[PDB]
């Protein structure tokens, strides 16, 4: 799962 | 709503407490109850406010993963079939997940992006917007999934459309909205080569930019910098 | 209640679900549910039935200790006195807190424990009882922490009566037990050495048992034996 | 903090 902020 | 009779100082004050005690559902409620006193947000209140609901709708995406893993081994040939039960519980979280991004776009709806001026604030609540869009588009099948993904794509676009003219290319908020924009591509709209093409420009932007920071900006800028590079190396 | 509808079978089974996915709230009231069906619990069940509430409990337990903290330092003289918002959340939690006590005081009394035939239910359901009134001690002050303390000393002491006549001294419910009650000494009624006795000689005469038993229950009852361990350690 | 089950 990619990163996200 | 239930928040009406404690002052906004108060619901900000709680909301910090309740990060403290890592009871995100609370702080959430309290940053409802201070937006919905109807004033603009600080820069330190909208941090609150999106910190709160990324870790309540956190613990639900990551509930709702695992339920809908179960849910399709379930449904596959050569073991068993063993009642509604896994279907209705991933349902009634899914439910609940919808039930927070609603709450959350509402609140962005009436009023925040309206009211919302400058740049960093502006730029900030389209970012939510498409992220709480995108959260629901995760979850969407029916009649809605290209409707619920085009309004995440829109309020994305309008956020980096403001952020390219506003905001220069190491702007924490201006990264983060790149980073968020480029998964949206990548994961929801199956659009792999935009998500690749996105997190590479905003990184080299970003790094020849980086000449003009502070410590502490250069610390900031950076942090999300590799984050676009984890994502770069997970695709490439 | 909200489960009344909801088969028994499909409660346990969604217990386990909520387990999965880390939804300690939903486990418990499911669980609740389950109980309320009025039919005694399995081994499995009790043990679905203790991970929820002390998941739940747990969480609350933290956030009061961080709160407690922050009330306390916010007291103290030679820095500053910010009005009643930490004193009202602790209270929130704590009184949230004591609700998920008082409904598994519930359960337990209403009627887990008087139909518990056999040692191993109805020692594990007056642990339980022991442990919900430790944790309603743990943020007692009034006219009632003396009262709170007895009601959690007497179900221990005859869960420990129960455990010491009809279970082996490797027994992980009578190690649980001991373990937890050693704890309620040292942390709450303010005696160490009845603390630091029983957890070595509940260690002691469980170490000469471990030769009876096979590589599964020995790995069992070892994990509860290094706890005891631990704890004479951090006492010691 | 000392360890319970
Ligand atoms: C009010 C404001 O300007 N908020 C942005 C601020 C920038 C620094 N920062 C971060 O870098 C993290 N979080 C976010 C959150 C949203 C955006 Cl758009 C960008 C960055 C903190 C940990 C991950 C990155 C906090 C928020
Ligand atoms: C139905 C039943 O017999 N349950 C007890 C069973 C024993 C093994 N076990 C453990 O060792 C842990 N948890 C507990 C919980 C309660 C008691 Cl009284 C003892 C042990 C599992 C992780 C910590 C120890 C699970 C429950
Ligand atoms: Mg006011
Ligand atoms: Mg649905
Ligand atoms: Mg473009
Ligand atoms: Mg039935
Ligand atoms: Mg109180
Ligand atoms: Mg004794």
């Amino acid at each position: 799962f990619p990163a996200t902020v | 709503g239930a928040m009406g009779s404690m002052e906004r100082a108060s619901l900000i004050q709680k909301a910090k407490l309740a990060e403290q005690a890592e009871r995100y559902e609370d702080m959430a409620a309290f940053m409802k109850g201070a937006v919905e006193k109807g004033e603009e947000l600080s820069c330190e209140e909208r941090n609150l406010l999106s910190v709160a609901y990324k870790n309540v709708v956190g613990g639900q995406r990551a509930a709702w993963r695992v339920l809908s893993s179960i849910e399709q081994k379930s449904n596959e040939e050569g073991s068993e079939e063993k009642g509604p039960e896994v279907r209705e519980y991933r349902e009634k979280v899914e439910t609940e997940l919808q039930g927070v991004c609603d709450t959350v776009l509402g609140l962005l709806d009436s009023h925040l992006i309206k009211e919302a001026g400058d740049a960093e604030s502006r730029v900030f609540y389209l970012k939510m917007k498409g992220d709480y869009y995108r959260y629901l588009a995760e979850v969407a099948t029916g009649d809605d999934k290209k409707r619920i993904i085009d309004s995440a794509r829109s309020a994305y676009q309008e956020a980096m459309d403001i952020s390219k003219k506003e905001m220069p290319p190491t702007n924490p908020i201006r990264l983060g909205l790149a980073l968020n924009f480029s998964v949206f591509h990548y994961e929801i709209a199956n659009s792999p080569e935009e998500a690749i093409s996105l997190a590479k420009t905003t990184f080299d932007e970003a790094m020849a930019d980086l000449h003009t920071l502070s410590e502490d900006s250069y610390k900031d800028s950076t942090l999300i910098m590799q984050l676009l590079r984890d994502n770069l190396t997970l695709w490439t």
